[PDB]
């Protein structure tokens, strides 16, 4: 129904602020077809497609830059191969939220060694998010949800059955993914504001 | 929103 | 070591932007009650209990408020008995997000029958919040949090079998409460601004 | 936070 081996097969298949703009949108591109590839997504009525990609794409781009950086030291690796260390993000007055990546989301991936499934579970958990205005039938975007939350656990539980609370604690970074995607985007909107985003992308779409 | 729409419907 | 019944009795021990200030206000006095009712929140250093108590009050506040609105008609039962309706909403600027806690918060809470026990859980998740700034040992909240979680799984296995996904359900409003906080934060802060505040408050320093 | 920390140790 929603087999958790679909969604690890979706994470397979797919100036500092003039770097992390172009990483963001070459990212879009692909997150499309991500989700695509997540079971019954592509079922839903286009409009609530759109709608809930427009509500999700910041947290779900987020969610795996941080699994990537897990590798790095004290930075994030973004899609193009380019890294942001400390000194780049204060250069993009982004040396906060930088830190509260790196301590909140990279690092807790790291500690408790986040495997690619999770991350695939967690990410279709925010696409499958009911909240977003809008949707047509919020209720059959929530029940996808708890499709995806059943797979998930059932999944930890196997493979971690000595860690009986792993399944909760992956859900509860998604308070800090909110959190952490809500200040991004100011940024990113502010970057636009003043004429730093490259223009005519998909991400000015999304920031539009 | 011309291009999430047109990538939505790109196979 | 973390029982729920002492959750449960902590929950049960305790012009519109004036009378929104002046609910926040009284319930900030409650709360610190509150909180020192929940097991080993008091025996954190105490430097850790003003961080927790700073990082979360206004998400602890919004979670009880918005329990209390489940039979309220389309509005919000403020702690001192005033209600809060659209119009109000609206004529203090607070219309969107009051939408927002209607239907993200008072209404999931509504048609799955949160209990008191639920609240009080969920509430004392987000008290133990070990990504708050400065705590001498985040890992030593994180374990607080995670002995609240195991207890919440039980309870709702043992009182709601049939609702496999319950717990999983109640962890997965924390994103909205978190959303909705930062944006009521944001309220408060613009009235603080701007003196519509009540001067001389326990509110106002939480706002400094 | 002389509010809280004081509230804090008040019994
Ligand atoms: C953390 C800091 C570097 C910061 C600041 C503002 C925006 C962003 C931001 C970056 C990307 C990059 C995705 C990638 O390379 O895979 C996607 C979405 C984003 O919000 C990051
Ligand atoms: C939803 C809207 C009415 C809005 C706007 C801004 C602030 C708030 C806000 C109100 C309280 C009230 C708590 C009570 O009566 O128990 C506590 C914290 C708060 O953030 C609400």
């Amino acid at each position: 129904d929603m087999p958790v081996e679909r969604i690890l097969e979706a994470e397979l298949a797919v100036d500092p602020v003039t770097n992390i703009c172009q990483a963001a949108d070459k990212q879009l591109f692909t997150l499309v077809e991500w989700a695509k590839r997540i079971p019954h997504f592509s079922e839903l009525p286009l409009d609530d497609q759109v709608i809930l990609l427009r509500a999700g794409w910041n947290e779900l781009l987020i969610a795996s830059f941080s699994h990537r950086s897990i590798a790095v030291k004290d930075g994030i690796l973004l899609a193009t191969g380019l890294h942001v260390h400390r000194n780049s993000a204060h250069s993009a007055g982004v040396g906060a939220i930088f830190d509260r990546v790196l301590t909140e989301l990279v690092s807790k991936m790291r500690d408790m060694q986040m495997d690619k499934t999770e991350l695939g579970c967690l990410r279709a958990i925010v696409l499958f998010n009911p909240d977003s205005k809008g949707l047509s039938n919020p209720a059959e975007v929530e029940a996808l949800r708890e499709k995806v939350y059943a797979s998930l656990e059932a999944y930890c539980k196997h493979k971690y059955p000595e860690q009986p609370g792993r399944f909760a604690k992956l859900l509860l970074r998604l308070p800090a993914l909110r959190s952490i995607g809500l200040k991004c985007l100011e940024h990113l909107f502010f970057f636009k504001l003043i004429g730093d985003t490259p223009i005519d992308t998909f991400l000015m779409e999304m920031l539009e | 929103h011309k291009i999430l729409h047109r990538l939505l419907q790109d196979s």
